[PDB]
Order: structure tokens, then C-alpha cells, then sequence
DNA sequence: TTTTTATGTACTCGTAGTGTCTGC
DNA sequence: GCAGACACTACGAGTACATA
């Protein structure tokens, strides 16, 4: 920083005058800013019986199907949709629906299950290294937990935890938390 | 039959015209631009002395650049083509005359309109430089009855108006007024020296190049403008 | 003759393909809104869409640019990406047309939905390139043409003729056909075998000279052609009798009679019961059988599944 | 005259092409926001968005330009990747102008998915160069712009009209095709016909035009051709006539007809049956072809499962 | 022999594949039809389908190339995808057959769903290329190939011989057998073993012939092996037992014993209850398992919707 | 009897080496005896559906017996580029060792495998003389017809 | 007061890593 | 001879689509 009067350029300018288009890449990537998905206001119209407002955007057959599966009362007109939402205009789906679901209101929360991630671990290692499904795997768990321990299975198998493997059973450095963890404590 | 380093040479020209070509026995060979844009025709040394039907040309160019240039060249018992090297024998596929894009008959050119010349090391300084300029488009007009060639960037000014480039092609000696637009696209001939014959019928036109080897002929584009 | 013949080629619903307009096969008001344009003696944009196949678009697509003496560029619509505008089609349309032609690109079959994002390219270059150069598509399903694409066009929509076209375009076909017979040596010894190939397969002309190639099998259509093509291999009066009677021993027996063709079978049930019963009944038996149609393919045991159908009628229809 | 013609070409929806900021057919708002901008005499950063095509974005870009005589780089947005924001794009911008005009830059048809980075990249390139340029961007969807971009920019929404702009406007059009008849030697018997074009398609200008040329195919408008512009559409009219009537003679007799492409049929039903029934008919008839659907595919005869279906509907299906 | 042997093979139904059109077993007109086309000496587009697995399509597919000395290129449907129609698909078509044959792509089990994009730009390829070059489609479900596919091809439709071609279509076969036995070293001791083999998985030949390799376990078909082929059950004793009785722990057992052939099974109990139920408990009976064998290859669990089946019979089901 | 000394799993430590050692009844044993006695394996579909019958064992076996060069695979691992990779990479090479190839792919009545099971059509055809498959199913309708005519189908 | 199912296929964009052709 | 520069390849990310 010399010459001491340069009034002091954006960002941006110091990167395109100077043409590094890494500067400018990590000036464009500022922007990146990603969310969008109006999927409720469809979805809110279908429960509040209100104005369409479609057809002029992208609607998911599944996100609606799939938001309206929260509600018991809905069930009935969701259902009727599944066997038979293959081959409906996205529009005719959307139709069907508000002449379907009858009363209206949602608060968000979806359901997901727990996943001790350990124990998702363990059980799709079993899964791999034997070359069995999942349902047998559990299986597997319990008379090793039971009898042996498993440290022993844990400990043969830790070998292969390969890290695309851990791309496969969660999403982040709790992944990397894992990591280690197999190759702990047998 | 055999080929020569000149001829494949001229050969890998007109790859750059059709990935394809139509050769008739004889010492003369024709190619166009699968669009129309160009036609490229030579006579040539080498005496091409089969009919065949050639998918492939830059590739099958590329496959006899492996050989000695003693090679001889021959239709297969089995009709696709056997290149027998000394020591070697290589098999290159035919396609049928059909998908590969002939023209019908080497397409003589009408009495000119107007004429000039270009001298080889002109055209180098052309194309060299229209990379950097970022020229793809350019124009023959005249200038003090001496005929300008005119370099642009055309998606810079979509008018043609500052003229990034000019080379003086020599005394215009008629009276008309002519600005023929050419597409750097269509330039695909290579080097030397060109006598020039342009052609210009209202909303018809084209321009040929003449070379000392081969022959080209040229498209020009519709924002084309003249009195002839 | 004043029949178009190809004589490159041997597969006839290709070697018969017409030359100029007016060779077409064509609803009143589409011929005359094509000679129209092959007057103006230059090509707008055009749309030509079935979705029936082989209604004549990609003939009469490559028929205008012959009626006006285009400089054309035939292109498959699949291998249409977007680099392939930018580079050959783009150099084609800012080429002179030197002899002073119309250049026209006709891009068949450009309904994928992969081509999305190229004819989106293409919105700004049918504009640009609008008084050189003009742009013929065919498609099956349009909605697999971006709106922005059918502003730009004349949408002609190809195979919706009124009632008063159809009888008149078949009957142009039977004669069509009957000057094919002539050239290929085919003889015509029941003319009711013509007429019944061009009923059958109607909106589609291409099937249809196809179906005669394949019925000629023998080198005449005689009226035992006529029997294969109209196909009833029928006397349905066995079940008709044992339907009337409400007995099952006799339907219970017939069921693995009819299993093999079950899709023929439950079309000359419906044909011939339909008149056979009470009004009120003819409302059943159409939920009666159209279930059980529906449902085949699902089911398991074909002929339990006709036996199934033939108790629901016998039970519930009606009639003296 | 007070209309421009561009004379270099046959396409007559683009020999029209309107050449000032006053020629366009704009809403009263719209129109004035563009006056006083060519006022101020700069050219702010602009979003122009229909999402039906031809209601004038593309114009109203070029227009802007001719108003401020501004030194223009007209683009296909598709055309407009990572690298030529990069390249020719920066270029401009940052090469000298000593004829003091506006340097506008007009990226036509932008909304494609994959430039993604290339919008993110402009967005920071306008902060950079702002001062020197200014750019204006057609788009038929919005959303297919990035969100950084329609903030930094005057988003102006061609397409939606107040109750009073749609009246005026169509009149303002009604007199220009009537211009456009005057030039062209087409000569007008019924006036309701040029009133029926910009009716039939009024949010865009484009077809509205181009339905002139397609209609003046003899040389004039009269009153037959009223008849054939006003038309009234679909050829779904016999099958909804047959079921409001709740008859079969006819229903039975259709079915073999569509029986050609089903997946479209069966879309155009929901489409015209949706307005022309009761709503809790509604719920009803997508159980009724909903599941008609589903199975078709299964269904042997094809003609038949159609049948099926137009009983089914005849009979649950109520309406006036 | 007259019969073809492959000897690079061991699996039986596979050594013995025909070699030409004439050894095929094959419906009167079918054959005629082909014989026909082999003559004419060139090969049409084709689609052979089934949809009851091996009746002949694969074979006939690789006959007719053979019968015209086509030069031919065997591919997988399910490697068919788009890139493969465009280079090497593409490139084969191209080339000239020098030596003056046929070329023919036999495109075999192309109805899978995920190839419609590949089948599509494929429409627009069998034109451009019919001069040289020919298609032939197999497919056990037609509706997995676009409509305008058919309408390019001539469909031959397997499998569904009529009354009199099954009768001799299954002589000829039990000929066809019995030359195979004597070329195996399998000796047959009573002949009805080998014709209760071909009548009773009869569309289908392969099977027909596996099924006479895991029936000649001892190398002599004897009227004691004859019990085994004939056999089925007719117990179903233990179910109708379990159903007076209306018990549930019995039949919950007895369903996943059933479940392996439903199809068969289904009928048994059809057959053996109609007489050993009260009247109007076999109407219901008829709508019960009639439902049942509807949705069966809908359900999941073939052994859980049998149980279903069981419950809601003992029931309903009242009888002495 | 048998015993894998390296595997920690009682099941799959004991599990029977040979088509002897397995439990079976009566045309059960007799039919995979004749069947081990061609020394060529043709293409097998194997179904209990009561589980724990010895189904994936019995596979194992038959390829033991036959001196089969066998690659195991879980169904639900078969996935349609699974097929095209590794299982052609498979079938279609040669063998030194001059063996039958065999594929057993066991418990192959899951869903998504519905694609691949149709990509077999052409394949166990076009390969048919170096390998052949052995499938494992529990429900036997959730093996797509085409594939039940191409496939020996005994029922335990 | 919300928020992403499975399996296969296709097109386009961007960049980085590989090649060959060229210039002291 | 190398190093520099140009061109062509491939993989990763994004996007969209259809059938189950
Ligand atoms: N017939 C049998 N004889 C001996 N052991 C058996 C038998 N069937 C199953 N097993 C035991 O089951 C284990 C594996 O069973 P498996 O074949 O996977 O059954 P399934 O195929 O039904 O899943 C073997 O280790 C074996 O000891
Ligand atoms: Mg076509
Ligand atoms: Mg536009
Ligand atoms: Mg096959
Ligand atoms: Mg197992």
C-alpha cells in the first residue's frame, strides 16, 4: 500500500481494473445469496382457500403432496393424489387439491426420525462388509453387541471406513467426528 | 496410389471446410462447406486413381502422417482403404458418397465485377492479427480509388463503424461503389498470394479467391451493400 | 405419373413421399394457407405439429422450400444443441444467399426437452437473422416448444380435420393408394380393402401406406386381406348365447377360450352386446367391461379374469 | 408517415418494428417513466420482463438507445457466459468515449438457468464499471434472474396492464394495424376483424401482427374472415356436447377417434371440463380421468378404456 | 439336421436357436410375412413384440438378417442411449456397405423407459438414413416406444397365434422337440410328456424348451415323469379345509406356500369352490377373487395379499 | 462340516461348503445333485419364500461344486451402472482357468433394481455360453417375467 | 410459520490438466 | 532444447425431466 492517496476503490474495481478473475470470483461469489422456493404461498392457498396465483410458477407435485402430509385431515385427498397423480396436469394437481383439502391452516415443523449416526455407521459397515441389507445388518448389531462385543467386527472393519463411505451416511464435519471416533475405542 | 507431403498438406486445408470429402479419380479436388459457406476446389500432383467416400478426413490425414511417404494407397479387396507402408499395413474406413457433403460439378465462376490482389505476406498480417484485434468481420471497399480491406469487431460495433484494421489491395480502376462484408469464419484458405474476383448481382453475390494451388470461393453476408 | 417417386429407396412409405405442395394431403384451409405462402415466394417462420405421427409436417416442411426454390439446411431437432446454432446455423444464416434465394432451416422434430435452453438461444437469433433467413419446425407435442418460439411462428396445427375433411382427405388417400397399387405392381381384386386401410389408420398417413406394404404380402388384396385388416376373427355367439342363458359350466369353459386376444375379444363383446340390451343395461356394461379392461395386464390369471367379467354380465345385464 | 419501416424485410411482425420510445404501445405509466428517462438523458440500469412474449421489452431496449443516441452493444443473453462478461463485455466498457453518448449495453433474453455465474459475475462487474456504461436485460422469466441483479436495477413489468391501459392500448393497436393494412395494400371490408386480431391475442403484439399476415392470405378482411379469426376454438366441442347431452351413441362413436394420442386427449378434457362443471364435479372428474389415466397403458384396447371413461363421466358429471 | 445347433453353448434353449426364418415356429400369416420380406431382399423397419417373453421376437430379429445376408449390428436396448445412437449408431449407417448388403441395427429390449429420449432423436435418424440402413426393434411392452416410432415401422405382434396357429404352431413344436431329444441323448419313453410340455407354458417357447431340460433330470421321459409335468396340485385340499373351518392361523400359514404361482393357484380355488359353495355366496366369491387377481403384480407382497385374499373369502364365504 | 476361520458371524462362518452339507428335502437335494452333474451351470432363480431356508446358501454351493468362478453381489447393490461396469467387465472376459463364470445376486426382488433387472433381457442371452446368473428372490412375482423364461426356477 | 422421496438420462457451463505447435 | 501458447478433454456442479 503505497502512493498514500488512491481513494480507496470497491472490491470490485481493484479486481477488474487489475484482471485477477479470482479476485472477481470471490467478488461474484458475494452474491451467491441462494434460497427462493414461494412452495408455501401455493400450498397456504390450497389450506386458506384463497387466490391461485399458478401455473405461472413452478409448482412440485411432491413438495405440496408432501407439506399437505403433515396434517392427518388431509391424508384422504393426498392419497387420492398418489395413485393417481402420475399423468395429472400440474395445474389439474393443483386443482384437485384445493377442491380437496377442506379446512386451512399449517404451522411449519416436517417430521424427520433421530439418527444416532454412530449406530447409522455401524450398521451400514455390517450392510457393506457382508454384502447383506439392512433389516439382516440390524440383526447383525445385536448379537455382536451381545455376544463378542463387536469391538472385535468394529475393530476388523474400522480398516475400511473410506471417506466417501462417510459421504454416504451424514453431511458434515460431524462426518469427520466419525472418523475418528470408529478408529477410537475398540 | 501415393500422397504427398504437398497434397496431404492441401488436404488438411479442406478438413477445415468439411470434416468430410468427395475425391473422383483424377488430378482434381472439390470440397463446400456442409452449410454453403465455402468451396474449396485444387488440381493436385498426386494421381487419385479411385473413387471413395471419406468420413473422416483429419483424422485418416492423421493416421497417414505414421507412414514413410513411399506408402501406397489402395481401395481394399474388402473396399474400405488399405494403407501399406513398407514394413506395415493400416485399414481406414469409407463411408457412401451420400453422407459426406459433394458438390455436383466445380462451380465456374461468372465474368467478375471488380478486381484486386493480394500478395501472401498480407494475409498473414491478417489473420495473425484479427486474434488479437478480436476481428470478425471485414469489408472491401474502395478508398481513393484504392481498394481498402477493413477489419471490425462485430459484436463491439454491430454498425461496422470503428474500424479496427485496414490494409490498401491496390489501384481501383472502374467506377462503382461496393462495401462487401466477409465473415472471418469463412477464411479458411490457406496462405500466399490470391488474385481476387468479386461478383455482385442485387441481392446475389460472392467472392472467389484464386490462388496458385487451389481455388476458393467465398460467401458474403446480407448486410452487404453495392451497386452493380 | 403425377406421383412422386424416390427410386433411391425401397421402404415405399419413403419412396412415395411428396415432391411439391400440392401433392400433400391436406385440410382445405392448411393447403390454401401453404400455396398462399409459396406465392409471397418467401418463408415466414413456421410451427408444424401433429402429435399424431406422419400427418405430412416433416414432408410438407421439406415440400415448401422445393415450391419456392429455398436454399435449404435440413437438421435433426435432437442434434440441434446449442453449439450447433451457434457455429453452423449462425455461419448459414449470415451467408448470402448469393443466387438469391430464400435460406430456410428446417429443424425437425425439435420437441425434446433437452433443447430447452437452445431454443431459448434461438429467440434473439430468429429476430436478428429474420430478413435473410427464416426457420421451419416440426414437432409432435408442442408444449416441447418454449412459448416464446410459437410467437414467432405461424403455428399450423397439423391432423385436426373437421368431420367434412376427413371424408374428403380419405377418399384423396384411396385414390392415393390405388395409383401406388398401379406403380408397384400390387393388384387391387376388392376395393373395400383400400378404403378399410385408410379408415383404420386415419390420422396418420405414414402407418397407413406401411399397413399396405405389409398386407400385400401376397401380390393382391383380395377380400380375404379385407378379413385380416378389419380383423374380426369373430363368432362372439357362443358367449352371447350362455350370456342370455345366465349359465356358467358353459362361461366357466369359454373364459380360456378367448384368453389369447383379450384385447380384441372385449371390442366385439361391447360392439355386439350394445345392441343386444336393455338402454339402462348398456350404461352397465360398459362399467362392467371397461373395469375389467382396465385392470387386465394387472391381473394375474387372464382367464379368470375373463371368467370374472363373464358372471358380472351375466348377473346384471339384461334384455329378452 | 408517422410509422417506421424497416424494408429490409418480408417478416412484416418485424418490418413494423417500432423505432422511437413514442411508437411503442405502452401502459400510461410505463410510457412516461420511459420519456422522462430519455429526458434526464443517462440510462439507468434496467430489467425488462414480460413473461408473455412480444409485449415490446425487446423493443423498448432498442428504442431507449436510438432516444439517447447511445452507443450500443446489442447481445443474445444466451450468448453471454462467464467470458465475455470477461472479455468484449469489459472491453467496452473500458475503452474511451469521446462522443459523449450514454454506453449502453443490451443483453437480450438473460433468463437462462446455467449463466448463473455469469449474473453473479456482472452483478460485481456493474459496481466496477457502473460509471461508464449502463446495461438493459429482456427476460421473459424473471426468477431467471439472480436476485443480486433485480436490485441493482429498475424493474419494470411489460405484460400487466391496469383495466383502463388494456383499453387504450388495444386501441392504440386497432389504428396501428390499420397503418400497417394502409402500407402492406391489404384492404379492410369489416373493421370487427381488426378488432378481433387485437382482442383474440392482446397481451402480445407479435402474434397480434403476425395473425395479419397469416389472415390476409387473399388481400382482404371482410366479413368471412371475421368469421374464421372469432372461431371458437378447441375441437373438443363434440365429446363436451355429448356428455352435457348424456348420451352413448355418440360418446361410443368418438372414442375410436382420440383413441390416437391419449395422453394429449385426456389433457384437454381436464382443461375444458375444469371451467364447464360444478365444483364438487370437479373433485369428482379428476377421480374419474385420474385414474383413467393410471391405467391406460395397462388397458388392452385403447378405444374401449376411452369409452369407459366417457360413460363414467357422463353419468357423475353435472353442470349447466 | 434340419435343426441348427450353436455348440459354442451349453444352455440348451440357447443351443438350438434358429438359424433362419423357416425353422422359426410361427403363426401362418406371420411367417408368410417375413418370408415375403426376406424376399423382396431388403429389410423394412421392424418392431417384434411380445409382451409374453420368449415367443420368438430376439430370434426372428437375428433370422431375417441372416435370410438377406444383412450386414448387421446387434446392440443391447438398454446400452442405447442418445450418445450411442450419435456416434457409432450413426457412423455404422453412414458407412457404405461396399459389398452391396443390407445394413441392418437390430435394437434389442428397447421399451425401457428411460430410452424415450434416445428413441426420439432416433425419428428423425431412420429417415434420413432408409436408403442403407434399416431398423429392427424388439420390446416385450409396446408402450415403451414413442408413437412416432411405430408409425415408422411395420409392427409384427408375437404370441397371440389364433385357434388354428396355436394348434399347429404347438405340432410343429413338439416336432421341434423331439429332433432336440434326439440330438441330446434324451430318449422319450411316452410321447405325451412332450406334448403336455408344449401345451402347458405354451406362448412361450423358451421355457417350453428349459422346462424339457429340468424334466429330463433322469435322461428318459417316462408316463412317471409325465405325473410330475401334468401334476399342479389339485391339493388344495388344506386350503378349502382351513376356509369351512374359518380359521386364520392355518391359513396365514398356507399363503406364502401359494404364493409362487398365484396365477395357477387362483383358478384351483375358483374351480373347486364354485361347486362346493351356495349360490349367491358364488357371485360374491367371483367379485372377491376377482378383485384379488386384479391388483395382484400391483401388490408388493404377493404372499400378504394372498392372506387378504383368504380372510375375505372365509368370511363372505358361507356354504356346507 | 465346515468352518471359515477368519469370520466373526456364526451364520456366516458355518454356512455349508457344499450342496451336501445343506438341509433339504427330498426332489430338493435329488435336483441340485442332477444339476451339479452337468459340470455347466444353466441360469438359476432360487425362491423359499420362508426365509432362513438356506437360499443364499444353496447358491454359494452350486458354484462350489461346479468349480464355478463365482462373483457375488448383493441385489440392492445392483444398480443399473453396477450391471454395465463391473458385471460386464465380468462376464465378458475370458477365463484362464477355462471355469464357468456365475453371478449370484442375491435377494434381487427389491424395487429400484426393477431398471436392471430389464438391462438382463440382452445380457444373460449375450453372454450365455462363459456365465450364467443365480438369483435369490423371497417373492418370486417381483422378478420381472422376462427374466423367469430366461432362469431355471425351483421353488424350495 | 414451515422446506426435499429414488432411479435413470440429458444438456450446458466452468475450470483445470493434458497436448501439440510454435517462437530464443 | 525448452517454455509458452495455443487447442480439446473431462470431471464436477447445476439444472431439469419422467416413472415408481
Ligand atoms: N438347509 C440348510 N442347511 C444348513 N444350514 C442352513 C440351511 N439353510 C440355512 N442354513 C443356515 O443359514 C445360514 C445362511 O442362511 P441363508 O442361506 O442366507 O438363508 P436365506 O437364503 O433364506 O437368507 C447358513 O450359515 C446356514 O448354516
Ligand atoms: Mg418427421
Ligand atoms: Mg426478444
Ligand atoms: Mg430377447
Ligand atoms: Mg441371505
Amino acid at each position: 500500500s503505497l502512493f498514500k492517496d488512491d481513494i480507496q476503490l470497491n472490491e470490485h474495481q481493484v479486481a477488474w481494473y487489475s484482471k485477477d478473475w479470482t479476485a472477481v470470483q470471490s467478488a461474484a461469489d458475494s452474491f451467491k445469496e441462494k434460497a427462493e422456493n414461494e412452495f408455501f404461498e401455493i400450498i397456504g392457498a390450497i389450506n386458506n382457500k384463497t387466490k391461485c396465483s399458478i401455473a405461472q410458477k413452478d409448482y412440485s407435485k411432491f413438495m405440496v403432496e408432501n407439506a399437505l402430509s403433515q396434517f392427518p385431515e388431509c391424508m384422504p385427498a393426498v392419497y387420492a393424489m398418489n395413485l393417481i397423480g402420475s399423468g395429472l396436469s400440474d395445474e389439474a394437481h393443483f386443482n384437485y387439491l384445493m377442491a380437496a383439502v377442506p379446512r386451512g391452516k399449517r404451522y411449519g415443523k416436517w417430521a424427520k426420525l433421530v439418527e444416532d449416526s454412530t449406530e447409522v455407521l455401524i450398521i451400514k459397515l455390517l450392510a457393506k462388509r457382508y454384502q447383506v441389507n439392512t433389516n439382516d445388518a440390524i440383526n447383525y448389531k445385536s448379537i455382536l453387541t451381545k455376544n463378542g462385543k463387536l469391538p472385535l467386527v468394529l475393530k476388523e472393519l474400522k480398516g475400511l471406513v473410506t471417506d466417501d463411505f462417510l459421504k454416504e451416511v451424514t453431511k458434515n464435519v460431524k462426518e469427520q467426528k466419525q472418523l475418528k471416533k470408529l478408529a477410537l475405542e475398540w | 496410389m501415393k500422397l504427398s507431403k504437398d497434397t496431404t498438406a492441401l488436404l488438411k486445408n479442406f478438413a477445415t471446410i468439411n470434416s468430410g470429402i468427395m475425391l473422383k479419380s483424377g488430378q482434381f479436388i472439390m470440397t463446400r462447406a456442409v452449410n454453403g459457406t465455402t468451396y474449396a476446389e485444387a488440381n493436385i500432383s498426386d494421381v487419385i486413381d479411385f473413387d471413395v467416400a471419406i468420413y473422416d478426413l483429419n483424422g485418416f490425414l492423421g493416421i497417414l502422417s505414421l507412414v514413410n511417404d513411399d506408402a501406397e494407397i489402395s481401395q481394399s479387396e474388402d473396399g474400405n482403404i488399405k494403407i501399406a507402408d513398407a514394413r506395415s499395413t493400416i485399414f481406414w474406413p469409407a463411408a457412401d458418397p451420400s453422407t459426406v457433403v459433394a458438390p455436383n460439378k466445380p462451380i465456374p465462376f461468372p465474368v467478375a465485377s471488380a478486381v484486386t490482389e493480394i500478395k501472401a505476406e498480407d494475409l498473414q498480417q491478417l489473420l495473425r492479427v484479427s486474434r488479437g484485434l478480436q476481428i470478425d468481420t471485414i469489408a472491401i471497399t474502395v478508398k481513393e480509388g484504392k481498394i481498402v480491406i477493413n477489419g471490425f469487431n462485430k459484436v463491439e460495433d454491430s454498425a461496422l463503424t470503428r474500424v479496427k484494421y485496414s490494409l490498401t489491395l491496390g489501384d481501383y480502376d472502374g467506377e462503382n461503389t461496393f462495401n462487401f462484408i466477409i465473415n472471418m469464419a469463412n477464411m479458411k484458405m490457406q496462405p500466399g498470394n490470391y488474385k481476387l474476383l468479386l461478383w455482385a448481382k442485387g441481392k446475389q453475390g460472392a467472392a472467389k479467391f484464386e490462388g496458385e494451388h487451389a481455388n476458393y470461393v467465398v460467401a458474403l453476408e446480407a448486410d452487404s451493400t453495392h451497386d452493380f | 405419373s403425377m406421383i412422386t417417386v424416390n427410386e433411391k429407396e425401397h421402404i415405399l412409405e419413403q419412396k412415395y413421399r411428396p415432391s411439391t405442395i400440392d401433392e400433400c394431403i391436406l385440410p382445405a384451409f392448411d393447403k390454401e394457407t401453404f400455396k398462399s405462402i409459396t406465392s409471397k415466394g418467401k418463408i415466414p417462420h413456421i410451427i408444424l405439429h401433429s402429435p399424431s405421427p406422419g400427418t405430412g409436417k416433416t414432408t410438407v416442411a421439406k415440400a415448401l422450400c422445393h415450391d419456392v426454390n429455398a436454399d435449404m439446411m435440413f437438421v435433426n431437432g435432437s442434434d440441434c444443441k446449442i453449439d450447433f446454432v451457434r457455429g453452423p446455423l449462425t455461419n448459414f444464416a449470415s451467408a448470402a444467399s448469393f443466387d438469391g434465394r430464400q435460406k430456410v432451416i428446417v429443424i425437425d422434430e425439435f420437441d425434446r426437452s433437452g433443447l430447452a435452453e437452445s431454443q431459448r438461444h434461438l429467440r434473439s437469433f430468429m429476430e436478428a437473422y429474420s430478413s435473410n433467413c427464416s426457420i421451419i419446425i416440426t414437432a409432435n407435442n408442442i408444449d416441447g416448444i418454449i412459448k416464446p418460439l410459437q410467437s414467432r411462428c405461424r403455428v399450423i396445427t397439423f391432423g385436426q380435420p373437421t368431420d367434412e375433411d376427413k371424408i374428403e382427405m380419405m377418399k384423396q388417400m384411396i385414390r392415393r393408394l390405388t395409383e401406388i397399387c398401379k406403380h408397384e405392381g400390387i393388384a387391387i381384386a376388392d376395393m373395400k380393402v383400400v378404403a378399410a386401410l385408410v379408415k383404420k389408420n386415419f390420422p396418420d398417413f405414414r402407418k397407413t401406406i406401411g399397413e399396405l406394404d405389409s398386407y400385400s404380402s401376397k401380390g393382391v388384396l383380395d377380400a380375404g386381406i379385407l378379413s385380416l385388416v378389419t380383423n374380426d376373427r369373430g363368432a362372439i355367439d357362443d358367449v352371447l348365447e350362455s350370456l342370455k342363458n345366465k349359465d356358467v359350466k358353459q362361461l366357466r369353459a369359454l373364459a380360456p377360450k378367448y384368453a389369447a386376444d383379450y384385447s380384441w375379444f372385449v371390442g366385439k363383446l361391447a360392439e355386439e352386446i350394445y345392441s343386444r340390451v336393455t338402454p339402462q343395461s348398456i350404461i352397465r356394461m360398459y362399467e362392467i367391461v371397461g373395469e375389467n379392461n382396465q385392470y387386465h395386464g394387472i391381473a394375474a390369471n387372464t382367464e379368470l379374469h375373463l371368467a370374472y367379467l363373464f358372471i358380472q354380465l351375466a348377473c346384471e345385464m339384461q334384455w329378452k
